């Protein structure tokens, strides 16, 4: 079956950077939709950011802070965040999106004042 | 007489699609290629595209960036397969050139400081008149009927149907206000914009801007462009319109006519007489077509290519014989007793 | 999300001139062209055999 791995979670200070890499099993990008989403501890997920081959999207809770890139040939998605606060600190799921609906086993991401 | 067979194409806009090829990498750019079409002789290509040319202007294109309309002159622009092309004319959304073979073409334009640039692998072939398979155009010989595109722009019996404008979405109108959802339309247009924010809301504010409650963020919301006129060609990138989905049907330009070409000549070959023989000393510049055949009801038909310099011995009986040798004319001949 | 794709074919508009056409043949008939004297009477004529 089609699987996700995230990487890149750990624990930072506040106004700190984190990097997010998460690779698929199989060559899938090209045909399905790329989702980042976070899950603050006792609330439903919320998008980050999405990306296909027209662009991306990033949601306004994280705007002008995250960013979504997409490498086809190593099959990996990347998120850039940058000036973490506090509040930013979730388990953040690679979401593939298509036909068929793939969730990530997330990441946990820390970040401390 | 020209400017009537102008006028029609001025119902229509340019507008951008996807090319996969950019400088970089996959765009909509506003040069995209509809199709390429390529049946001529002298290699001359008709090429549809995303722009329009002529727009009563003689040598410019008229194309359209995120919606803004903008116009540069035609000699700003450059196109080819692998060697460089030559443009001849253009009229609406086509553009016939003179270009060589190859897999792909590619065409490309310089902005002020912007390079747009796209390819696409469509076939390109050359197609030789005659029995000599010459590769570029040569300079003399005998004239024959051929057929090749036009270079006038001719109202003809071929017509192509157009639909209304879309609405495409348009992320900069939707922006951000102190508390709410702004869209600021551009004065003097209506517009729409639909959002799942609160419940199901759909609203066209018309030439008043409108901030918007109930919207935290703006991906919440979409503002899509209208336009009611300039009706748009049967494309594939471009979303379709709501009533009827076509309005009618507008002649084409360029289309393929009959001319006069002149076609190489190949030297004369040696002969040798024999007893019921025949013999010929070859030596072709080109790749050149042989034909043989005897004048019986049974052929023995011979078509062959030569390329190279060579000696072929026949026999030739009381009953004739004959041979076409590339674009010369036919050859008689028949034995008799010695 | 849905969406419909819908295709068909026609004919290339640049074939109104160059277009193979088919055609079945059968019941020939020969006809001459001749040039005769007879008599120092000289035509030229052409007719049906």
């Amino acid at each position: 079956d089609v699987q996700l791995q995230a990487s890149g979670g750990g624990s930072v200070q506040a106004g700190g950077s984190l990097r997010l890499s998460c690779v698929a099993s199989q060559n899938l990008f090209e045909y399905y939709t790329m989702g980042w989403y976070r899950q603050v501890p006792g609330s439903q997920r919320e998008r980050v950011a999405l990306i296909n081959n027209g662009g991306s999207n990033v949601a306004g809770s994280v705007e002008g802070r995250f960013t979504i890139s997409r490498d086809n040939a190593k099959n990996s998605i990347y998120l850039q965040m940058n000036n973490l606060k506090p509040e930013d600190s979730a388990v953040y799921y690679c979401r593939a999106f298509g036909p068929a609906d793939y969730w990530g086993q997330g990441t946990q991401v820390t970040v401390s004042s | 007489s020209t400017e009537e067979l102008f006028n029609e194409y001025k119902l229509t806009r340019p507008y951008m699609a996807r090319c996969i090829r950019c400088a970089v990498g996959s765009c909509h750019s506003p040069i995209a290629i509809e199709a390429v079409k390529s049946d001529g002789h002298d290699g001359y290509v008709r090429l549809q595209t995303s722009s329009q040319y002529g727009l009563l202007k003689g040598r410019t294109m008229r194309y359209d960036m995120h919606g803004t309309i903008k116009e540069i002159p035609l000699h700003q622009v450059s196109l080819y397969t692998s060697r460089p092309c030559h443009i001849v004319d253009g009229h609406g959304y086509f553009l016939l050139a003179r270009c060589p073979a190859g897999d792909s073409i590619t065409m490309e334009f310089k902005k002020d400081s912007v390079r747009h640039s796209c390819s696409v692998p469509y076939e390109v072939k050359f197609n030789p008149v005659g029995r000599e398979l010459y590769t570029h155009p040569p300079e003399h010989g005998v004239e024959q009927a051929c057929q090749v595109y036009a270079h006038d722009a001719q109202n003809r019996g071929a017509y192509v149907e157009m639909h209304l404008p879309g609405s495409e979405v348009d992320s900069s109108l939707v922006s951000l206000s102190g508390s709410s959802v702004t869209v600021t339309p551009p004065d003097g247009t209506s517009a729409l914009v639909e959002c799942e924010c609160g419940g199901t809301k759909i609203s066209e504010t018309i030439n008043k801007t409108k901030q918007f409650s109930q919207c935290t963020k703006k991906e919440q919301c979409r503002a899509y462009r209208l336009q009611n006129d300039k009706w748009v060609y049967n494309s594939d990138k471009l979303p379709k319109a709501a009533g009827a989905t076509l309005k009618g049907k507008l002649h084409v330009p360029f289309l393929l006519a009959d001319g006069k070409c002149t076609v190489p000549l190949a030297p004369e070959p040696m002969i040798t007489f024999g007893f019921r023989s025949v013999s010929l000393k070859l030596h072709p510049k080109n790749p050149t077509y042989l034909i043989t055949r005897q004048l019986a009801d049974e052929p023995h038909y011979t078509h062959e290519l030569i390329s190279e310099p060579a000696v072929r011995n026949f026999t030739v009986t009381e009953k004739g014989w004959e041979f076409v040798w590339g674009n010369h004319p036919p050859k008689r001949f028949w034995a008799q007793e010695t | 999300n849905t969406q419909v794709s819908k295709a068909y074919v026609m004919k290339s508009d640049d074939c109104l001139a160059d277009h193979a056409e088919a055609y079945k043949a059968h019941t020939a008939s020969v006809q001459a062209f001749l040039n005769i004297t007879v008599g120092e009477h000289s035509i030229v004529t052409t007719v049906y055999v």
